[PDB]
């Protein structure tokens, strides 16, 4: 609005200045050299309360800090010649912009994530092993409480300022750096977890010896720091994670009701709150972990005393959980209601929006797919030709997304006609699944094909094969079908179609964008593996023919690894030829692949020598020391080697 | 601005609180109380037991003992002394439950429910002589239970596994041994857990060989391994980490652990790690000392990570006939335990993730540990670190992106903190590296490097369209819980202030490229280049550097 040119002009030049070259961190203390006011300036320009009432304007205040920090990462940690960083000196300045953003949830979570930043914010410092000074004052004031003497207003934002403590300790990892000591294990149970479940205990007994909207501030914290901490893992039926965490959100909830204020008015929260928190419970095997840390009976108040209009729900699920035979067949699109004498609303009793979905949801499940979800999102054999003749529709004029609305459906119900040698089903074994060993001894030669017997390849010819889009159109949509082509074929051993795999390869060389580049090669092992025609005969050393003869190394191991790969996955004496020959491309030639070559010898032992030893010996390091770790064992395979050459070789000269 | 005072709670007892906790707890997965799965309890083959005023008869009520023994000494002790004189008795109890011929031992675990449940009730100024004693005690009880985890690699030809069949002595025993370890694991993390004051007290060469006999026993190398154990020993060692990068001068601890146990133990790290995660058969058996299979045989949670189908617990309340004093437990098929949904197999992709997670973890942890070098300290971690790099780089962009699965996120994650592992490497620990070393394998390294060297075309954006379209392809899985997350369970997931629906686009843009193998951070390709570019070693001087920036450009 008033400085907005001048941020225009910052943000663009800025991101023009995003290096000398391509080449952009600048990991060091960079030796312009302005940036030190504006580092200054970007957080003293903000602090002023006629421009603190607005969500969007200050947001891109804020991610004006980011872009300085991120892209100056010599900034945090920059040795503040006392003994400190600009982290550190940053703590106190980001405290108010997080006073700003202890409100801003959303914001919060954005920062913490955004803010070699977090890595070297604790490099040195965990080199240097604040922390123990700033706990010290913690505990300070933490026990300056508990016995009432504290401010009116550092009472206000410091108790905000324990609430936003809570909520950093309790957030998930992926965010927050390893860089603190306290949170360094793994498996998800690290360190500061009981060091925080003592600041627990503390926090529940000073708070009990503890502004409406206050407390509905304080109860939706109690349910966050359990309701906004999940690994989930999972389809719909996710996973919270630490239980004791659960049943004392729940007792202290109990004693909030208990207390009985913090009841404001208008129902911005009440509502949406117990809802959303008894539907997450519901199905989840802790019905024990609700039993005893709250049972609502007194304010429950079903009798027409008791916003009030909510928690009635949650006894309705109570009843639900009841569940003995007497409820009774869906009337009132409700769910399968009971004997009511009663039966209180409607799934959306208070529905803001949004609390009509939680509820109603949640309600739903009392009913007693992957494959379903995008088929809904946009609202069989049918279908199938249905949608063949749609999507001739689609193509018809010129749709970018609801004619690309197929192709992952073609794929994967592919894997459903296949497993048929739909009703609740998703992601499949073998389309979808690894093993140990090569995922292309695992795939099945011998199994049906594409030409008519899959009539989603005829609608893939039909559609998809001699378009105006294979020739210069679809960028990327006419690669989503070959993902398609590619799941297809998986299950699908199809006929030569080679021609598309063959531009198609020194497409995915050159791609522009490096997206196509080794999804070629990705492809190639469907062609590699093979039978019902040419199975295993030339047809592999024919597609090898054309691969060798190109020779660019220009996008080099788009050539290279597949080369490797198709060889390499092939049977016997035929790969052993074939590696005979890779190892001649490791021989000594293009020292950018020889090396390479060996580099992926270690990734297919991951996953000739003496032929090839004893030729070049009598044709006359680094192999045979990387090999077996030292040559000297030389000896034990120079029988054929100095028995059959090294001596008629030049009769008198070698 | 004074605030007035509020002592007018009706405060529940501390001591209170823990009794009634304990007399009515029911654990993760069963149906049946604490004390009371203890009041179905007898020790018979021992006619009589006794060591401080604890008398229990021979056909005695066991839990009824108990429930005397807790409430008299109730109004003796306070909380922490009520503690350890638990400690001590329930500690002798097991001590000669164990050191017995014939005596069953279905009470122990059901006792070392007891253990968790106690010890873990409030760790606050609770004293390491306590918690050693009780420590110590149960080493040497698993040392007792050594006959466990170091049972033969593999079932031979002969060994047969026709068997009585019984879940049951097996889920004994191991119950016990986790439980066990899971103790090592409470207790110790309460020492980690206690004032820096009171740590060295605790600390002798004790507990290098008692913990060495358990590891040695554990992680093994000429057996099967036992993913449970696997896990607790390693973190007994992530322990050891803990008191290194805690202590100031954790010198005094160091010199206290002796070089070969540090061997014993990253080698065997080592073991660990060049394994494999195969969803494929995480849930079968496979080649061995290669698969973290966490068969049946032991599935639950674990007394802390509630790690997935927990499919043992309820199996735990049907140990005891919950109607009658008992002494051996209650039948259970070995097989009725566990192609429905495989979402919990990838609950586990996520968690052994987890694991990897804490693979790399502890390894950059001893990293930063040892700012100094050490004789343990070999290369060998470059070499290896760089070649998980590799083989996750590899395989990663042949296999495991694509699958339309959630683990590809944590999968790459974890090679993402690996460079920060690599670019601690090159920023601190090139004053040590072997000609030895860096030409065994000038392979690998320069894979590595080059992974995000040929990445950095940095060429990709442009729109919202194709990557939106890469995202419909693959992020299906993943958009799953995006949608049950949006749709369920968030504050923030609802009233974007529109500063953030761009945040949602870009965003998921820069998520769904950065599922796409391609286009990794700025940060990453610069902090990389920070290490090859720069030519500190003779990897890369441009006459045989340029054929690769040939090989992309340049």
């Amino acid at each position: 609005e008033s400085h907005v040119k001048y941020l225009d002009e910052l943000i663009l030049a800025i991101k023009d200045l995003n290096s000398g070259v391509d080449s952009k961190v600048q990991i060091k203390k960079v030796p312009s050299l302005k940036i030190l006011n504006t580092l200054i300036r970007n957080l003293k320009d903000q602090r002023r309360n006629n421009i603190m009432k607005n969500d969007t304007i200050f947001s891109k205040t804020v991610s004006a800090l980011a872009l300085l920090l991120e892209y100056n990462p010599f900034l945090l940690v920059m040795k503040d010649s006392n003994g400190n960083f600009e982290i550190q000196r940053l703590i106190d300045d980001f405290l108010n912009i997080s006073v700003l953003n202890y409100d801003n949830y959303h914001r919060i979570w954005f920062m913490r994530r955004k803010l070699a930043c977090v890595e070297f914010y604790g490099k040195p410092a965990k080199f240097q092993l604040h922390f123990e000074n700033t706990m010290n004052l913690y505990e300070q004031a933490l026990t300056e409480v508990l016995l009432g003497k504290t401010e009116l207003l550092k009472f206000y934002d410091t108790l905000k300022g324990l609430y936003i403590l809570l909520y950093w300790f309790t957030s998930e990892y992926s965010t927050f750096g390893n860089s603190i000591a306290f949170l360094d294990s793994s498996l998800g149970f690290t360190k500061f977890d009981f060091n925080f479940q003592r600041l627990i205990r503390i926090v529940l007994y000073v708070f009990d010896s503890c502004y409406a909207e206050i407390q509905l501030k304080y109860i939706s914290l109690v349910v966050d720091y359990v309701c906004n901490r999940t690994i989930s893992t999972a389809l719909d039926a996710p996973a919270l994670v630490c239980c004791e965490q659960l049943k004392f959100v729940l007792t202290t909830m109990h004693h909030f009701l208990d207390n009985k204020y913090g009841l404001l008015d208008n129902d911005p929260t009440m509502a949406k709150g117990i809802l959303r928190l008894y539907s997450l419970c519901i199905s989840n095997d802790f019905s024990k972990c609700f039993v005893d840390h709250f049972p609502i009976d007194q304010w429950a108040d079903f009798s027409q005393s008791e916003t009030n209009k909510a928690l009635s729900i949650v006894y309705f699920d109570l009843k639900r959980r009841s569940l003995p035979v007497e409820a009774l067949k869906y009337d009132n699109k409700f769910n399968i209601w009971v004997y009511q004498s009663p039966d209180s609303s409607l799934k959306n009793v208070t529905s803001p929006f949004d609390d009509r979905y939680k509820q109603l949801e949640k309600l739903r499940l009392l009913v007693l797919l992957l494959k379903y979800r995008v088929n809904q999102l946009s609202p069989f054999k049918l279908i199938l030709n249905e949608a063949s003749v749609s999507i001739q529709t689609c193509f018809k004029t010129n749709n970018i997304t609801r004619l690309t609305s197929w192709t992952v459906i073609l794929g994967r119900l592919a894997c459903l006609e296949s497993e048929k040698f739909m009703d609740n089903w998703y992601v499949c074994h073998l389309c979808d699944i690894e093993k140990t060993g090569n995922p292309f001894v695992r795939i099945n030669p011998n199994r049906p094909e594409a030409a008519g017997k899959s009539e989603i390849f005829r609608i893939l010819h039909s559609n998809f094969l001699s378009h105006p889009n294979i020739d210069e159109f679809s960028e990327s949509l006419l690669s989503g079908i070959l993902f398609s082509l590619h799941r297809i074929f998986s299950h699908f051993q199809p006929p030569k179609q080679i021609n598309k795999s063959f531009k198609l390869v020194q497409k995915c060389f050159m791609n522009s964008n490096r997206y196509l580049r080794l999804l070629s090669t990705r492809i190639i092992p469907l062609f590699n593996i093979s039978d019902s025609h040419n199975s295993e005969d030339e047809h592999t050393a024919t597609l090898i023919k054309f691969l060798q003869s190109q020779k660019l190394p220009v996008v080099k191991e788009n050539l290279v690894i597949a080369w490797t790969q198709l060889t390499l996955t092939t049977s016997n004496d035929v790969f052993d030829t074939l590696l005979l020959k890779l190892i001649d491309i490791f021989n000594s030639d293009d020292y950018s692949l020889r090396i390479m070559m060996t580099l992926q010898i270690k990734n297919m032992a991951k996953i000739i020598l003496p032929v090839l030893l004893r030729q070049l010996g009598k044709n006359l390091q680094n192999l045979i020391e990387l090999l077996g770790y030292s040559s000297k064992t030389i000896l034990d395979i120079f029988q054929r080697y100095i028995i059959p050459y090294a001596i008629i070789q030049y009769k008198s000269d070698v | 601005n004074m605030v007035p005072l509020n002592p007018n709670r009706i405060i529940p007892d501390e001591t209170s609180l823990f009794l009634e906790s304990i007399l009515l707890h029911q654990i993760i997965g069963a149906d049946l109380s604490t004390i009371e799965i203890l009041n179905r309890l007898k020790l018979d083959y021992i006619t009589e037991f006794k060591f401080k005023n604890f008398v229990i008869a021979k056909g005695a009520p066991i839990g009824k003992s108990i429930v005397s023994l807790l409430l008299r000494c109730k109004k003796t002790l306070t909380l922490d002394r009520f503690i350890d004189t638990l400690l001590e008795d329930i500690a002798v109890l097991i001590k000669e439950i164990s050191v017995h011929p014939n005596e069953s031992k279905l009470a122990v675990p059901f006792l070392v429910a007891l253990m968790y449940q106690i010890v873990q009730f409030r760790p606050s100024a609770t004293h390491n002589l306590a918690l050693k004693d009780c420590f110590l005690f149960i080493c040497d009880l698993i040392r007792i239970y050594h006959h466990v985890l170091k049972v033969p690699i593999h079932e031979s030809n002969m060994n047969l596994h026709v068997e009585p069949q019984i879940f049951q002595y097996e889920l004994i025993d191991y119950l016990i041994i986790s439980y066990s370890f899971d103790l090592l694991e409470g207790i110790l993390r309460v020492l980690q857990s206690h004032p820096k004051q009171t740590y060295m007290e605790f600390f002798d060469e004790n507990i290098l060989k008692s913990f060495e006999f358990v590891y040695k026993l554990a992680l093994t190398i000429s057996y099967k391994p036992m993913v449970n154990v696997i896990f607790s020993a390693v973190e007994v060692v992530n322990i050891i980490t803990s008191i290194i990068l805690n202590m100031d001068n954790s010198s005094d601890l160091k010199s206290l652990i002796s070089g070969s146990w540090w061997r014993d133990c990253i080698t065997r790290l080592y073991a660990l790690l060049e394994k494999e995660i195969k969803s494929g058969d995480v849930y079968n058996e496979n080649v061995d000392t290669t698969t973290l299979h966490m068969s049946k045989y032991h599935d639950f949670f674990g007394l802390i990570r509630n790690i997935g189908d927990n499919e043992l617990g309820g199996l735990i309340s049907k140990l005891i006939y919950t109607d009658r004093l008992q002494s051996v437990p209650r039948v259970i098929s070995k097989e009725d335990i566990g192609f429905t949904a495989p979402i919990i197999g990838y609950k586990m992709e996520k968690w052994l993730l987890k694991l990897k997670d804490e693979v790399l973890n502890i390894f950059e942890n001893l990293l930063m540990i040892y700012g100094d070098d050490a004789t343990i300290v070999n290369g060998e971690m470059l070499i290896h670190s760089s070649k998980f790099l590799s083989r996750e780089q590899a395989l990663m962009i042949e296999r495991y992106v694509g699958q339309d699965s959630p683990n590809l996120d944590l999968r790459c994650h974890l090679i993402e903190h690996t460079l920060t592992i690599i670019y601690r490497l090159w920023k601190d620990h090139f004053k040590q590296l072997r000609e030895e070393q860096i030409k065994q394998v000038e392979s690998q390294l320069i894979m590595s490097l080059w992974r995000f060297l040929v990445c950095q075309t940095e060429t990709v954006t442009a729109n919202e369209r194709e990557m939106r379209d890469h995202r419909h392809l693959v992020d299906s899985l993943h958009d799953l819980t995006i949608k049950d997350q949006a749709s369920y369970y968030e504050d923030a997931f609802e009233d974007l202030p529109e500063y953030i629906e761009e945040e949602l686009k870009m965003q998921l843009n820069k998520r769904t490229g950065r599922i796409m193998q391609v286009k990794y951070d700025e940060k990453f390709q610069e902090m990389a280049r920070t290490i090859l570019e720069s030519k500190s070693f003779d990897l890369t001087t441009l006459e045989e550097a340029d054929s690769l920036y040939i090989s992309m450009g340049l």
